[PDB]
């Protein structure tokens, strides 16, 4: 189907404990394929998926240099941000970045992304047009003015429409056996009495990839959104994901409940009941 | 190169 | 200004007594990123615990998976202990094989 490539960068200051740590992780869909950490003994762009390992020394050396420079760039950013908000030198602060591209089944660009958050709050983002910025506050307007003056958006646009898309297409080809394989959820329904008159039904989805899934309970065909406990989708550690949804039902009424599962690895969506 | 050059905020 | 972690403790594969598996503690939805996570066996900190590389969701909240090999048995209890700036004291979540 469609695919995404994203880098997720975190820079965090730590006054009195050295310079800010910079870590960058790269993903294709829900699969991490690279990491860089300024706190590593020898900071280097490192492979984290088997299909990226075939890239030669030039790939690793060039990306390493870009990330070493990005470490310094993010430290400059943190200094500037502290000033934009009139903040003390005493506190720790966090700058996060997300950038990359989405492509369709045919490998054509759907859209690009390049956005930033400071201390967990959206700060500035490149608009979908890849030409203009949206600034969250008067501090981010300073960044916007600087980036407009330096025509930064033009550089980001060229990267996102060219380099990003071209490398994503290559990764998808090289990792086709996994990146383009949807593994369906293995499902079952459990039943546990909680008292004489109530029981919980829990619907399980295990071993699926990618993480996107829909898991719902219905009673007599009506969605039970308010009465369903739904845990966050969680990684198993073997590339796959897990999720469950539970409802408390009156004893004897179990067969009025159906669990519905939608996922791209399924031939057809599932309707499950207890037993 | 695959990784993006970043710009100081 | 801050977001407290959600915590899930669970196994990689369905639990079978006497069969080797992985014990997972997934922490998510937290901010800022500093967090301390221990896996416990009968109350004692397990030594070999590894974790995933720091990343975050589109709402900017961080997530980490901590994991270690374990062989569940009937008698042994497992748990995850988490501390974060948003918590007065460490939170303990017990491993329950049907959650």
């Amino acid at each position: 189907g469609s695919h995404s490539m994203r880098y997720f960068d975190t820079a965090m200051s730590r006054p009195g404990r050295g310079e800010p740590r910079f870590i960058s992780v790269g993903y294709v869909d829900d699969t991490q394929f690279v990491r860089f950490d300024s706190d590593a003994a020898s900071p280097r762009e490192e492979p984290r998926a088997p299909w990226i390992e075939q890239e030669g020394p030039e790939y690793w050396d060039r990306n390493t240099q870009i990330f070493k420079t990005n470490t310094q760039t993010d430290r400059c950013s943190l200094r500037n941000l502290r000033g934009y908000y009139n903040q003390s030198e005493a506190g720790s602060h966090t700058l996060q970045s997300m950038y990359g591209c989405d492509v369709g089944p045919d490998g054509r660009l759907l859209r690009g992304h390049n956005q930033y958050a400071y201390d967990g709050k959206d700060y500035i983002a490149l608009n979908e047009d890849l030409r203009s910025w949206t600034a969250a506050d008067t501090a981010a307007q300073i960044t916007q003015r600087k980036w407009e003056a330096a025509r930064v958006a033009e550089q980001d646009r060229a990267y996102l429409e060219g380099t990003c898309v071209e490398w994503l297409r290559r990764y998808l080809e090289n990792g086709k056996d996994t990146l383009e394989r949807a593994d369906p959820p293995k499902t079952h329904v459990t039943h546990h009495p909680i008292s004489d008159h109530e029981a919980t039904l829990r619907c399980w989805a295990l071993g699926f990839y990618p993480a996107e899934i829909t898991l719902t309970w219905q009673r007599d065909g009506e969605d039970q959104t308010q009465d369903t406990e739904l845990v966050e989708t969680r990684p198993a550690g073997d590339r796959t994901f897990q999720k469950w949804a539970a409802v408390v039902v009156p004893s004897g009424e179990e067969q009025r409940y159906t669990c519905h599962v939608q996922h791209e690895g399924l031939p057809k969506p599932l309707t499950l009941r207890w037993e | 190169a695959a990784a993006k050059k970043k710009y100081c905020l | 200004i801050q977001r407290t972690p959600k915590i899930q403790v669970y196994s990689r594969h369905p639990a079978e007594n006497g069969k080797s598996n992985f014990l997972n503690c997934y922490v998510s939805g937290f901010h800022p990123s500093d967090i301390e996570v221990d896996l416990l066996k009968n109350g004692e900190r397990i030594e070999k615990v590894e974790h995933s590389d720091l990343s975050f969701s589109k709402d900017w909240s961080f997530y980490l998976l901590y994991y270690t090999e374990f062989t569940p048995t009937e008698k042994d209890e497992y748990a995850c202990r988490v501390n974060h700036v948003t918590l007065s004291q460490p939170k303990i979540v017990k491993w329950d094989r049907d959650m």
